[PDB]
């Protein structure tokens, strides 16, 4: 089974920004943070920094993004690309997606070895290396969602 | 030190402050740049010293004024 | 648009008024009925507002009794409903059709038809132009006929019927309808034929909402019902007692796809709505 | 009056025609999401590139440690710190 109230309480805990105190370096917050689907790309779980509309407008930004990571997917054709990061944890294979949507950054990473995928979007300022790092270390504390498939 | 830039090897901002915040487009000449075996290096452009330290697989570039 | 009742005492008009109404311009108003036996008209005792007053006068015909004295009554009616006010649209419901057969239906329907026809013609009447519906209170024709009679007296139709056919072309919908929350009277729809049976699934799907939705109270009504075959049934709460449901074909693709641009689609469509104003 | 009435009903069906030309324009298709070409492939450097050609040769040239060598890890640190995300319970509980 799964629980909605811990998953909630973990993408609102990934919506937290960076405030560098060696260096005066403030970052805003994510847009949004949520886990999708694999398969239909519709949201499983969401959580924004800050109603209705909002909440179609981010399963439909979902859906987007789920539509664009399922060719990327079944590509093995030019793998040497520099957007793509995939890393293993915990001998677990995965790879990890940026894209750019009008005016915001959207990554994408595939949960390993499971038809869930995890999904941050920030506002255009926000640094790719950031995004990464941060859903690298988002992906490191998800080893009990590892091996979950849709029933 | 004027401003400081984090970078992967794909090049990528992981942080841009000071002038580097404005200077983005020259990382895509700094990967063209050879280190030492400590990964230190003080190359100058545009009045500009630039110290790049790779570790990790990340390239760290600090302004600095060459005056 | 406010419509008047008129008929016979015992043609029905009080059960018709509790099954519909009980279950401004658009909303289901409280709408007077009128107990008219057969007299001698007084001429204009301050009867003039009130008619004035009536947007569109409907007479009950009982297919029951004789109804040939109705006819002459009716035309009596409309001798001065017309002179009064030349913009009024005149409805004659042919109550009480269950027990019929349809040529027999018809052939009544065609005498009483006739029969107008020639009593407005010996009165003089010009220009007029009576509607007539076979209504039964047991099966959906008063529910249509009363859905005719109210798009009769809303000046935005053909907006809407254009609004709906754009909604239904760009989200697979095989059939949506804009309801009101009571009396079950169909609004709007596409240029597609109402199908008898369709209107019944969306209604009763009304009646299970607002039941389901009354059972647990005190804590905009939203509705997906998915069938075996992937065929949806929505329902939305429009502006004001307006209601959206329309039956969505899935044609092979994903079921939350779908949906979402569904709903995507539907609030554009409640937004392009707030603006005109269409509600009560 | 009734003219008046009538260049009332005119304004009225020009704004109810670009009232239903508006509610038209929003209209999304599924072949309109899944040909939407909006999410491409966006990096930092391709971006100040983009950004540098609709604002419009080797400038560097080839030639301390322990303060970089200390600062720069201490910001790696610093990032890594930030990132680390602890749960408030159970993922996922069981039967
Ligand atoms: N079978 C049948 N009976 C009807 C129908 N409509 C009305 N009636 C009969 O009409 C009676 C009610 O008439 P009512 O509304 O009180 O007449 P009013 O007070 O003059 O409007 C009931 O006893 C019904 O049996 C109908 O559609 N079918």
């Amino acid at each position: 089974m799964l629980h909605s109230k811990n998953v909630k309480g973990f993408l609102e805990n990934t919506l937290k920004p960076y405030d560098l105190h060696s260096v005066d370096f403030k970052t805003s917050s994510l847009q949004s943070s949520m886990i999708i689907t694999a398969t239909n790309g519709g949201i499983l779980s969401y959580a924004t920094s800050n109603e209705i509309n909002s909440v179609n407008n981010l399963k439909m930004m979902s859906l987007l993004i789920k539509d664009k990571w399922s060719e990327d997917e079944n590509d093995t054709e030019e793998q040497h690309s520099n957007s793509c990061y995939p890393v293993e944890i915990d001998s677990f294979k995965t790879k990890i997606y940026t894209y750019e949507m009008e005016d915001l950054h959207t990554c994408v990473a595939q949960i390993p070895n499971s038809d869930l995928l995890l999904l941050f979007i920030a506002e255009g300022s926000f640094p790719y290396g950031l995004l990464v790092i941060k859903i690298e270390r988002a992906m490191r504390e998800l080893t009990d969602l590892f091996g979950y498939k849709l029933g | 030190i004027k401003g400081t830039i984090a970078f992967d090897t794909h090049g990528n901002v992981i942080e841009s402050t000071g002038v580097g915040s404005q200077r983005i487009e020259d990382i895509g000449d700094l990967s063209k740049v050879t280190l030492d075996a400590e990964g230190f290096a003080q190359v100058q452009g545009d009045s500009l010293l630039v110290h790049l330290y790779k570790r990790n697989d990340i390239t760290l570039a600090v302004y600095t004024s060459a005056q | 648009a406010m419509v008047l009742l008129m008929g016979v005492r015992r043609c029905g008009k009080s059960s018709i008024c509790k099954v519909v109404f009980h279950n401004s311009t658009l909303i289901d108003l409280a709408v007077m009925e009128l107990p008219g036996q057969l007299n001698y008209f007084e001429p204009s005792y301050d009867s003039e507002r009130l008619f004035k007053s009536v947007g569109a006068l409907v007479y009950v015909i009982d297919s029951q009794d004789e109804y040939i004295n109705a006819i002459t009554n009716l035309a009596m009616i409309i001798e001065y409903a017309y002179k009064v006010n030349p913009s009024i649209n005149i409805e004659v419901l042919i109550h009480k059709v269950d027990g019929l057969s349809e040529d027999f239906k018809v052939d009544a329907q065609r005498d009483i038809m006739q029969r107008t026809g020639e009593e407005l013609l010996e009165l003089g009447l010009d220009g007029v132009q009576v509607s007539f519906y076979l209504t039964s209170i047991f099966d959906h024709s008063i529910y249509e006929a009363f859905s005719r009679i109210v798009q009769k007296l809303i000046p935005e139709l053909s907006f809407l019927e254009n609004m709906l056919d754009n909604l239904i072309q760009h989200s697979k919908i095989e059939k949506a309808f804009l309801f009101d929350v009571n009396s079950k009277i169909y609004v709007s729809t596409d240029s597609n034929p109402v199908d008898i049976q369709m209107y019944e699934v969306c209604s009763e799907f009304i009646d299970v909402t607002i039941d389901l939705f009354d059972l647990y109270k005190a804590p905009e009504l939203q509705n997906v019902s998915q069938l075996a075959n992937g065929v949806i049934i929505y329902l939305r709460q429009m502006i004001r007692g307006l209601a959206l449901v329309a039956i969505i074909r899935p044609n092979g693709t994903d079921m939350e796809s779908c949906l979402t641009v569904a709903d995507y689609n539907i609030d554009i469509f409640k937004k392009g709505l707030e603006d005109i104003w269409a509600n009560a | 009056k009734e003219h008046e009435h009538e260049q009332k009903l005119l304004a009225r069906e020009q704004e109810l025609r670009d009232i239903v030309a508006n509610t038209n324009d929003k209209l999304i298709d599924i072949s309109m999401i899944n040909n939407s070409g909006i999410v491409i492939q966006g990096t930092d450097l391709q971006e100040a590139l983009d950004k540098r050609q609709q604002e419009e040769t080797n400038t560097f040239t080839l030639l301390s440690k322990e303060q970089l060598k200390k600062l720069h890890s201490n910001i790696l640190n610093e990032i890594f710190s930030q990132s680390q995300v602890n749960k408030p319970g159970p993922l996922t509980v069981p039967f």
